[PDB]
């Protein structure tokens, strides 16, 4: 999308996480504190996404001034809300109530 | 050509009572004609072409 | 021992963090000042 | 389709008036193809139920460039309400009308400096000569 666009948008911070191996908070406070954006794209699941937040209010990325978006399969159900995701949290979620 | 433009100024030490009735009895002096009148006769008298 | 400088003084910003400017009084530049030769004159004799 | 035409939510967050003047700031229209403001340009709101133009020029690169060094953020927006001030029997209408009113915070564009207005608001260091 970004090749054809005459409006300008800004990449950086294209890293990935490997959350896979044990005592992987310290290699990812490194990875969480490379993301300098008002605004992070973050893709998971349910069960994942729960995990990545409870280190993102550490370092203080929640709260005014940041904005996440997530896919709609980390909400999950329309009302079950967990509570463990960053107020203001925005998503696109699949048509159900019409 | 001019390559470095900035005006002059009546400066004060910082935090001065007098530090704002100054700077509009400049800006008082520019549309009455006045330092358009200085200009005048002391700067603007011609001797050699 | 001061408290006016009424004078010529140009407002820039390494000044400008310790004392307060007026409103520009006058507005200038820098400009370059060089000696101005002789026009010279090449008419003498009708033979040229 | 979206039920907020601008975001709710929001002191780095400034609002600042501006007019369109012909060589200093200069209003161009949405590109159709995209409805979005291209390169080069801050998008700029406008009063009449709004439509979003796109302005650039002189006096904006100046409000670029400012911005980055002091690190603010800012939404300009065209003012409907007469051009640049004039005193109506104790009524200022303009960029000079809101930034006494509490609703600008701000006025960039192609002021001028003089006593009248110098007495309600308080104009920063001249950087052109008029
Ligand atoms: C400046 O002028 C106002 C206008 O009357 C006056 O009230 C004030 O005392 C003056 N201040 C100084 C420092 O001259």
């Amino acid at each position: 999308t970004i090749e054809n666009s005459f409006v300008g948008w800004e990449l950086e911070e294209v890293l990935l996480l490997d959350m896979s191996l044990d005592d992987g908070d310290s290699k990812i406070q490194n990875q969480l504190k490379k993301l300098q954006s008002p605004i992070i794209l973050l893709y998971c699941t349910k069960e994942e996404a729960t995990y990545i937040f409870e280190v993102a209010n550490s370092v203080g990325l929640t709260g005014y001034g940041y904005t996440w978006i997530v896919p709609s399969l980390v909400a999950g159900d329309t009302d079950t809300v967990p509570a463990e995701f960053p107020t203001g949290l925005i998503s696109v979620s699949y048509d159900e109530w019409d | 050509e001019l390559f470095f433009r900035s005006g002059f100024g009546i400066g004060m030490r910082k935090d001065s009572p007098w530090k704002q009735n100054v700077s509009l009895s400049i800006l008082k002096s520019h549309e009455n004609g006045f330092m358009e009148d200085l200009d005048k006769t002391w700067v603007r008298y011609q001797e050699c072409d | 021992q001061a408290d006016m400088i009424v004078a010529p003084l140009t407002i820039n910003n390494e000044r400008a963090q310790y004392i307060e400017f007026s409103k520009p009084f006058k507005y200038q530049g820098l400009t370059i000042l060089v000696k101005k030769e002789i026009p010279r004159s090449t008419l003498d004799s009708f033979m040229q | 389709q979206m039920k907020y035409y601008v975001w709710p939510r929001m002191d780095d967050h400034l609002s600042i008036v501006t007019l369109e003047e012909a060589p200093f700031v200069i209003v161009e229209s949405v590109d159709p193809l995209s409805g979005t403001c291209m390169r080069n340009t801050v998008p700029c709101q406008k009063r009449i139920g709004y439509i979003k133009k796109c302005c650039k020029g002189f006096c904006i690169d100046i409000l670029k460039k400012i911005s980055k060094s002091v690190k603010f953020t800012y939404d300009l927006y065209l003012v409907t309400n007469g051009k640049h001030g004039k005193k109506i029997n104790g009524t200022w209408n303009g960029m000079i009308g809101e930034v006494v009113m509490k609703r600008a915070y701000m006025a960039v564009g192609s002021l001028t400096i003089n006593e009248e207005r110098s007495e309600v608001v308080d104009f920063s260091v001249p950087f052109i000569e008029t």
